[PDB]
């Protein structure tokens, strides 16, 4: 068997260090308007604008590539004892494939 | 009847305390099943409270030798083009490729970091 | 309930009489005819339409009666029971599948 | 039925409205308890008395507690604690001591089935948080077994009245903790100067063992 | 056992942010980078939030500023307008 | 002599073989292993984690696997015994998968807005002899507020016992079996409702072979 400290070790996401500036491919999986939800693995989606340049093929199912600037966007303000969470992170839609 | 005081104790502990007084005639559906198997704590009150002195988080933070020559690897040569896919199983990166063969020319064995880091360049390139 | 089946048969066996009271010993006796009859019978005088005397069936004059929810184990019928709004949450759960499979296929 | 529901409190409390003025509520407080352990208070507020009481006893059979005992008649040893601003400093007592607390533990503990301990209550004599802090401490006693479990030792007793035979108590329920309990010379606890005059002779009062009637 | 995680300090650590003049020596003849963080039209010093200068460097900027104006090397109510022409550095848009 | 068909369940530890029903990778590939970033933990969320990973928690799957086994095994027994299992959640987006799961199990759900007194104010609210669930299963244990729910503290108060995935912003303090992992991600919730259904599914049918069995003897 093996253990959970091997798994994590032999994890993607922790291959791959820091989530700033790393290319990661994603799916489509929610559509409202133009705001598409894409997810690019781990905990949470992102929610990304449609491009207007080539907007049609951007449905559900589409993969497409994103910059990752953030993991979670949590932050803590000036009263609180916990951060405030959006449950989303924070990505740059690149295009596709 | 029953006792409605969640922070006194659990709920086992208060229906077990009156089936025993005599108040709780009919034991409930979920009492001899919680006796059978019970969990590793038992469900009681606690109020939160902040750290305020000297006390930190026993959390550890994860990190490995990997991370430290990935951290070289990510200094000196960006991340490349060929994009993370983080969906499938072993998904072996450029990176990931980086660290293996640092890890045997290591295993196969050598001094010096710069020259490991030399030799592991020269092998990418072929 | 059995004071709305009792209810039922009274306004039946009444309304039978009644058209055998006026002049309508034929089965067929409307509802306008009963409202007409009732009218000359007892002259209302009261300038409230619903405080006139009135012979409905007791479906038009007693409320909706929710049916018990909730059998003889307990075990609530409807899997939206504890929201304590089972009809409204139902449609509502249902619209929204409706839409779901819609964009998954697509007064 | 078992149950026994006894007033302990009741005040005539005022708000104050736009229209009317003084508005009188009437908030009660009761607790009920049964000769077995299980008793529980509750505050009513209404603005009839009689509707207060039936509230304030059907909430508190809903709040009830259950009561560790001894042997049927006292707690398990001496229980000091401080709730808010009432200091309650209660002392398990042997057989024919009686009931030599202040009168609404006295109730209380009626409704709970103790009959043998001493109860001085100091700082502020709230009513309200007399009770509070009674059932907080009662509920927090902490029992010979669980005592035996925790330690991994045998419970004994000694009482003078025997003599030096030891009564086993409680013993644990599973293995035996084989090294000695650590005997600290000198031991550091925090003693009460009043149990200390009283045990030396200088608490001279004129109202201390005074003779009263039963319980 | 071979897997688990053991303790070292942060790899990934970026190195502490630098000032512009940190290193560097803060002269009171200096009077063209004192010029750079002095305001063009009433001669203010600016704050750390314009300048974007460690604590240590706007105490330096601060202090040869007002050394240079008393001693007669930088006029006090305005910019030199023969140094209204280097870099701009402070974090100020007056213009629109 | 129906305490055998109440009772043989209770002396044997895994009568249901739910052990089978999940792994390590399993719940690793559904991504269980998450959390929140550091400052979104708990003081009572802290012995579940296993570590901080660039600031971002993991929990550890090992008590994960132990935690889900007791709780599957009690879900598997409440409803065994035809006790009421009411599934509670405020996500909004795995509302209709909950219910669904509920409806293609014969269970309860309650996902929309819990107000004031279900538990508490039943029988004036509901009905005079209305029964309450005897297991409520929290997917989510937050609001949408963040904060820990109004029926978890009303189930401690009604003792009915509460099976609940906490994340590492929830409180694990009144629930009695706590399952330490991630609940914010399709495939996670996804293979919560998958066990839980797989569970009480598998308790149903064992309840009704063993009846059936009883009754042909
Ligand atoms: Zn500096
Ligand atoms: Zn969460």
């Amino acid at each position: 068997v093996e253990s959970f400290a091997s798994m994590l070790r032999h994890s993607p996401l922790t291959q791959m260090g820091p989530a700033k500036d790393k290319l990661v491919i994603g799916r489509i999986f929610h559509i409202v308007e133009n705001d598409l939800y894409i997810d690019f693995g781990g905990k949470f989606h992102c929610v990304c604008r449609r491009p207007e340049v080539d907007g049609e093929k951007y449905q559900k199912g589409t993969r497409v590539r994103l910059r990752l600037l953030d993991l979670e966007l949590t932050s803590r303000f000036l009263g609180a004892t916990t951060d405030t969470t959006v449950l989303e992170a924070n990505a740059v839609l690149l295009g596709i494939q | 009847a029953g006792s409605r005081l969640e922070t006194v104790g659990s709920i086992f502990s208060r229906t077990r305390d009156l089936v025993r007084a005599g108040v709780l005639k009919e034991k409930p559906l979920w009492f001899d099943v919680y006796d059978a198997f019970p969990p590793l704590r038992e469900p009681v009150f606690q109020r939160p409270r902040v750290r305020y002195g000297k006390a930190k988080a026993p959390i550890q933070d994860i990190w490995y030798h990997e991370d430290r020559i990935r951290a070289k690897f990510y200094s000196v040569y960006g991340s490349g083009q060929r994009a993370f896919d983080l969906f499938n199983p072993n998904f072996k990166s450029t990176c990931q490729r980086f660290v293996e063969k640092y890890t045997e020319l290591q295993k196969l064995g050598e001094t010096d970091e710069e020259k490991l880091f030399v030799e592991t360049g020269k092998a990418l390139l072929a | 309930e059995d004071f709305i089946k009792k209810q039922i048969e009274e306004f039946n066996i009444g309304k039978r009489h009644l058209a055998n009271m006026m002049g309508e010993d034929p089965e067929t006796f409307t509802q306008e005819d009963i409202d007409r009859a009732i009218a000359y019978l007892f002259p209302s005088g009261l300038f409230e339409k619903r405080a006139r005397p009135v012979m409905k069936h007791p479906e038009q004059i007693f409320p909706r009666q929710r049916a018990i929810q909730w059998g003889e184990d307990g075990r609530p019928f409807h899997y939206l029971f504890y929201t304590g709004k089972q009809s409204y949450y139902s449609l509502m759960h249902d619209v929204y599948g409706m839409l779901l499979n819609l964009e998954k296929h697509q007064r | 039925e078992d149950f026994d529901t006894r007033i302990l409190e009741v005040r005539n409390v005022f708000t104050m409205t736009a229209k009317e003025g003084r508005k009188k509520s009437i908030r009660v407080l009761v607790a009920v308890g049964n000769g077995k352990g299980a008793a529980g208070f509750s505050i009513g507020k209404a603005t009839d008395r009689m509707d207060a009481f039936r509230k304030a006893k059907n909430r508190a059979v809903h709040h009830l507690h259950y009561i560790e005992r001894y042997e049927d008649h006292t707690i398990f040893h001496d229980i000091s604690l401080r709730f808010k601003r009432t200091h309650i400093k209660m002392k398990k007592q042997p057989k024919g001591y009686g009931l030599r607390c202040h009168r609404a533990i006295i109730t209380i503990c009626r409704l709970i089935g103790i009959k043998d301990m001493y109860a001085k209550v100091s700082g502020s004599i709230n009513m309200l948080s007399l009770t509070q802090g009674l059932f907080r401490g009662l509920s927090r006693q902490e029992t010979h077994q669980q005592l035996a479990d925790k330690k991994g030792l045998h419970v004994v007793e000694i009482r003078e009245e025997c003599g030096p035979l030891p009564i086993v108590v409680a013993s644990p329920r599973g293995p035996l903790r084989k090294d000695p309990e650590p005997e600290d010379e000198v031991p550091d606890v925090k003693l009460d100067w009043e149990d200390v005059k009283t045990a030396q002779g200088m608490k001279r009062s004129v109202w201390s063992n005074l003779k009263r009637a039963a319980t | 056992n071979e897997d688990l995680p053991i303790s070292m300090e942060n790899p990934y650590k970026e190195p502490l942010k630098k000032c512009i003049l940190c290193g560097k020596h803060v002269d009171y003849k200096n009077v063209q980078l004192l010029s750079q963080f002095v305001s063009p039209f009433t001669g203010c010093i600016y704050g750390r939030h314009i300048t974007g200068l460690c604590g240590k460097k706007q105490k330096e900027i601060t202090k040869a500023i007002k050394r240079a104006q008393i001693m007669g090397f930088m006029p006090v109510t305005y910019k030199d307008p023969a140094y209204l022409k280097d870099p701009k550095v402070c974090n100020i848009r007056y213009r629109e | 002599f129906n305490d055998k068909i109440l009772n043989e369940p209770l002396k044997h530890s895994d009568f249901f073989n739910v052990k089978e029903l999940f792994s390590v990778r399993s719940l690793f590939d559904a991504r269980v292993h998450l959390g929140h970033k550091a400052g979104c933990r708990h003081r009572f969320m802290e012995p579940y984690i296993f570590g901080s990973r660039l600031d971002h928690d993991i929990i550890d799957l090992e008590q994960t696997a132990t935690h889900l086994q007791l709780a599957l095994n009690f879900t598997a027994h409440m409803a065994y015994r035809k006790g009421i299992i009411l599934f509670i959640s405020r996500n909004r987006q795995f509302s209709y998968l909950i219910e669904n799961m509920a409806r293609d199990c014969g269970e309860y759900a309650h996902t929309r807005y819990f107000r004031g007194g279900m538990l508490t104010n039943a029988r004036l609210l509901f009905g005079p002899t209305v029964r309450l669930p005897d297991l409520i299963i929290f997917l989510h244990t937050l609001n949408n507020i963040f904060e820990p729910h109004v029926a978890v503290r009303d189930a401690a108060k009604m003792n009915i016992p509460t099976v609940g995935i906490v994340d590492t912003n929830c409180n694990p303090c009144l629930i009695t079996y706590p399952v330490p992992g991630n609940d914010d991600s399709p495939l996670a919730v996804h293979l919560y409702c998958r066990l839980f259904q797989t569970a009480i599914t598998r308790a149903k049918e064992k309840r009704q072979q063993v009846e059936a069995l009883y009754r042909l003897q």
